[PDB]
């Protein structure tokens, strides 16, 4: 299927969102680093076929393990600035999101 | 683990002990479905 | 230079010249800053003016009697910006000269 | 031989240019290729045939050293023939250009050799019985429905009038048959009637082929008398054509091969067991395929020498249309298939043609075959043209796609876009993507990219399947930490946790095979299971556990 | 254009213009290759030029 | 896996080309399969015992002998011995210095 370019991706938490706007792209003029996210992008796994034991860690916890595992742009390591711009070129068929 | 290396000849018979099955078509994937 | 060296051509003896009249460079579809944008070639349309004549095969020396005009389109031929660069991918290129 | 003093001169400089490689050579070569493998075969032991004058300071001899006289033989060689026997396209074009492109209304004349061949076995199928036998039971059997009626022609020389035909075939054969010297004229008006029609072609196929069969068993019992005696019990061959040969059925010739008393016949007393039963056999079998055997022996024999005519005369057939073959076929040739790929599926598409041919439609052949020759190269480079076996109607459509592209291109101005080519064709707009993306062939991975190391782009795939050894070492760090878990737990709830997961064990189980293992039903097993989880989930057993959930 | 745009698109003669730098771009562009289609190699050429 | 399909980015597979000579030697072991069923005159089934004779002897060692096949790309395929032969077969780079 697609991959999506939204601001909900999974195993991360809202600490390391305050730079991604809803539309999933970094904010203009925000100060990133190495291993911040630039673009929230995600990818469809399907399907997981998990393990034994973590069976049952998933199951104490009653967690989900998530049809999507993400693909998502973060800043290669070592670099640290400013973003200064961002464009977002999509192509015809799809229909612009927030940002574009 | 082992010893020497032996290089040499291979029969036809050697070969079919190789193999796991014949290939017959020529053909690689499904082009659609990528099976 | 280029269009005299090859035209007319004409037929195998065929009494119908194709004959080259002039041409044009037709007008930029995105200036520079686009292009680079887009990840175009920058370059110019290039128009022909062609024009076939024939003669039908009886006399004398091939009377031209039935002739035709248009203006064709042979391919786009890239340009140099004002600093003698190109951009042919929306990266600058330049075209060193050779020595032979 | 100023080759082989030649090749002393580019030992004794060290080094050959392409200058007195070209000198040396033997005046007489035409053919390019012929200078190719001869410089190949002078570098392969040396001396390298650069193409100027370097070497002059570099003095580095991997050229060692059994090649060298081997190679020197090659070369002297060379000159002794003209080549070629290296290209197989031009060693086929001298094959077919021996056969002389004559036949020129021959055709014709081999067309009715074709069919007053394949009319000889047309009479021997006529004289045997059992496959007459079956076109009777069919007739009865089709007619009763047992298939469609169609089952028995295609076409032939009415439905009531066919069926009836065949009753008259019925009446005919039953005075032909109960008639066991009264069968001579019976059968054989009987054959001369039955000799206008027209089978199905597998059914006719099928008939002679078990015809052949019946003979076949006759000829294995033939072996059965013939190896086992004249080769293996030392009997005279002269004595195998002298009394087998002739009577084949009596017990004249072989237990009157034992009795002759002679120092060949008081020897056929171990192998006359096989020989024993074996008439029995063929005695048997004479009733068994419905005539003695001898008979039918030399109907299928005649058979035999009626389908070689045919055949040897659709060699000359298909040799003089493969002329034309060629030439047909080269119109195809940068469509993927190298050639002589595309002028062996032609000519199997002319065996085709020349196996179903007319000239009753007073034509001229070239036409027919010219037609099967170029729908089978079409279905040829269509099946086999590509790494991915795209379907035919889909390149049917990637056609469409490529005219109408180079259309667009050259009348609107700029380039087709694909929500343009949506409309210029009558197709989705997704159609178009997805035949757009299904036609482009394969990237070779030893395509280089032109960097430093010449390093290919099959270097540059990393391997998306295999788990980082991170990973890995999670998990066993996991297997460690659950089975900790479950070491502070009741053995009860331990062993429900484990067999109801797969942990640590093979196949996890239903709820119903752990109550078995402990006698209580699932419901009971739902109960344990539960208050383990339960258990398990409060931090003190469980906080090493949560963080395994790294989130 | 198919040739045309090969030749500008992909060829020795046309290169990233080096531009971390004025003096960089103004030294690329004057300059005299002698290396390409139509021009001798490296390995064949060697110390003649 | 030793002479993969991967499936490149946009649909565009990559391969090696020892699928393309594997193809080419199984296209004509099966053409030379219904000659011989077919009972063909024999020079169309000579001509396609020498084809398949090519097919095979590019697959072991292209450009031994017969001016190599070349692939899509206008490039002489690798093979075999490729792989294995000369500069940039397994026995010299990988095999000796590696990542
Ligand atoms: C490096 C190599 C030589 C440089 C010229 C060039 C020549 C053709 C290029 C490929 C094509 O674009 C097709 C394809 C487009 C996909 O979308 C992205 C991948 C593909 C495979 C490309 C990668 C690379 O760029 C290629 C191999
Ligand atoms: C660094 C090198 C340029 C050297 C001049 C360029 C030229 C060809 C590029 C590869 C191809 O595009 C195919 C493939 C496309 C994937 O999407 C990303 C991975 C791949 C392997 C690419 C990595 C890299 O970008 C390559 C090696």
């Amino acid at each position: 299927g697609p991959e999506e370019i939204t601001a909900d991706i999974p195993n991360v938490g809202e600490a390391a969102l305050s730079k991604l706007d809803e539309s999933g792209i970094v904010y203009i003029g925000a100060e990133v680093t190495g291993g911040d996210i630039l673009v929230g992008k995600v990818t469809p796994k399907g399907e997981t076929q998990l393990t034994p034991e973590e069976k049952l860690l998933r199951a104490i916890f009653g967690e989900k393990a998530s049809d999507v595992k993400d693909s998502s742009l973060r800043v290669p390591n070592g670099v640290s600035g400013t973003v200064i711009d961002v464009q977002v070129f999509t192509r015809d068929g799809v229909e612009k999101d927030k940002r574009a | 683990e082992f010893d020497a290396i032996k290089i040499a000849l291979a029969s036809p018979d050697m070969i079919r002990s190789w193999s796991f099955g014949e290939v017959k078509k020529p053909e690689t994937i499904n082009y659609r479905t990528f099976k | 230079a280029a269009f005299r060296s090859v035209f007319p051509i004409q037929s195998y003896s065929g009494n119908s010249e194709l004959q080259y009249v002039s041409y044009r460079l037709g007008e930029p579809v995105f200036d520079v800053q686009e292009c680079q944008i887009r990840g175009v070639t920058y370059s110019a349309p290039l128009r022909v003016k062609l024009r076939l004549v024939i003669y039908e095969r009886e006399a004398p020396e091939g009377t031209v009697k039935d002739i035709k005009e248009q203006e064709v389109y042979m391919g786009e031929i890239p340009l140099m910006t004002d600093n003698g660069t190109f951009v042919i991918n929306g990266t600058e290129r330049v075209i060193v000269s050779q020595l032979h | 031989s100023q080759l082989k003093l030649l090749v002393t001169r580019g030992k004794e400089q060290g080094y050959l240019t392409y200058a007195e490689v070209n000198d040396h050579l033997p005046e007489d070569i035409v053919d390019s290729d012929q200078i190719e493998d001869i410089i190949q075969m002078i570098n392969d032991m040396g001396i390298q045939v650069m193409e100027e004058a370097p070497d002059a300071d570099d003095l580095m001899n991997t050229a060692d050293e059994d090649a060298a006289e081997a190679a020197a033989q090659v070369l002297s060689s060379v000159e002794s023939e003209i080549g070629r026997t290296t290209d197989p396209v031009r060693m086929y074009m001298r094959e077919m250009g021996t056969v002389e492109l004559l036949t020129r209304e021959g055709e014709i004349d081999i067309a009715k050799r074709i069919e007053d061949g394949i009319n000889q076995v047309q009479c021997s199928v006529a004289e045997y019985p059992e496959a007459i036998t079956y076109l009777l039971e069919q007739y009865d059997r089709v007619e009763a429905e047992e298939a469609r009626l169609s089952d028995l022609i295609t076409g032939f020389v009415d439905p009531e009038l066919a069926r009836e035909k065949f009753a008259e075939l019925r009446a005919q054969y039953v005075v032909t048959r109960d008639t066991i010297a009264t069968a001579q004229e019976e059968i054989l008006k009987l054959s001369e009637v039955f000799k206008q029609f027209r089978l199905v072609p597998k059914q006719f196929d099928y008939l002679v082929n078990s015809m052949r069969v019946m003979m076949d068993r006759v000829r294995t019992q033939e072996r059965l008398i013939m190896k086992l005696c004249v080769e293996q019990c030392k009997m005279p061959k002269k004595n195998f054509i002298t009394l087998f040969t002739g009577n084949e059925t009596s017990d004249t010739w072989f237990n009157a091969a034992i009795a002759m008393n002679k120092p060949w016949s008081e020897k056929l007393h171990d192998v006359s067991e096989e020989v024993h039963r074996a008439l029995q056999k063929l005695q048997q079998i004479e009733e068994e395929t419905g005539l003695t055997i001898e008979q039918v022996k030399d109907i299928n024999r005649r058979m035999s020498i009626g389908e070689a005519k045919a055949r040897r005369a659709k060699k000359e057939m298909v040799e003089a249309n493969l002329r034309l073959v060629i030439s047909i076929a080269k119109k195809y040739t940068n469509r993927g298939l190298q050639f002589l790929d595309l002028i062996q599926e032609g000519n199997i598409g002319l065996m085709k043609a020349v196996d179903k041919f007319e000239y009753r439609r007073g034509y001229k052949f070239s036409t027919y075959a010219t037609w099967w020759i170029r729908q089978a190269i079409t279905r040829s480079i269509a099946d086999q043209a590509r790494t991915i076996r795209i379907p035919v109607h889909m390149i049917e459509t990637i056609n469409k796609l490529n005219r109408i592209s180079r259309q667009m291109l050259q009348e609107m101005g700029r380039e087709p876009t694909p929500e343009e080519l949506a409309e210029r064709m009558l197709m989705p707009e997704d159609k178009i993507r997805k035949v757009l993306k299904i036609a482009k062939e394969p990237i070779s991975m030893e395509t280089p990219i032109g960097d430093d190391e010449d390093s290919h782009l099959g270097d540059f795939i990393e391997d998306t399947t295999l788990e980082l050894p991170l990973d890995s070492a999670t998990t066993e760090s996991l297997r460690a930490a659950t089975h900790d878990v479950l070491a502070g737990l009741t053995a009860r709830e331990a062993k429900v946790l484990r067999m109801r997961f797969g942990i640590d064990m093979n196949t996890d189980y239903t709820l119903e095979e752990v109550g078995k293992q402990f006698d209580v039903t699932r419901e009971r097993i739902r109960q344990i299971e539960a208050k383990a989880l339960r258990k398990l989930r409060h931090p003190s057993r469980s906080e090493v556990l949560r963080s395994f959930l790294d989130d | 254009s198919a040739a045309v745009k090969e030749f500008f698109g992909s060829s020795q003669l046309s290169q990233f213009m080096d531009q971390n730098n004025p003096l960089s771009e103004i030294t690329h562009k004057r300059r005299i290759s002698a290396l390409g289609p139509g021009g001798l190699t490296r390995e064949r050429a060697g110390f003649e030029v | 896996d030793l002479r993969p399909l991967v499936p490149l980015d946009g649909g565009r597979f990559a391969t090696s080309d020892l699928n393309d000579l594997y193809r080419r030697v199984i296209n004509r072991n099966n053409r030379l399969k219904r000659l011989l069923d077919l009972a063909a005159p024999d020079i169309i089934v000579r001509n396609e015992k020498r084809m398949l004779q090519e097919a095979v002897d590019a697959l072991l060692d292209n450009g031994r002998r017969g001016r190599a096949i070349t692939g899509s790309n206008k490039r002489p395929l690798k093979s075999l011995a490729d792989m294995i032969k000369g500069k940039q077969g397994r026995f010299r780079q990988n095999l000796l210095g590696k990542r």
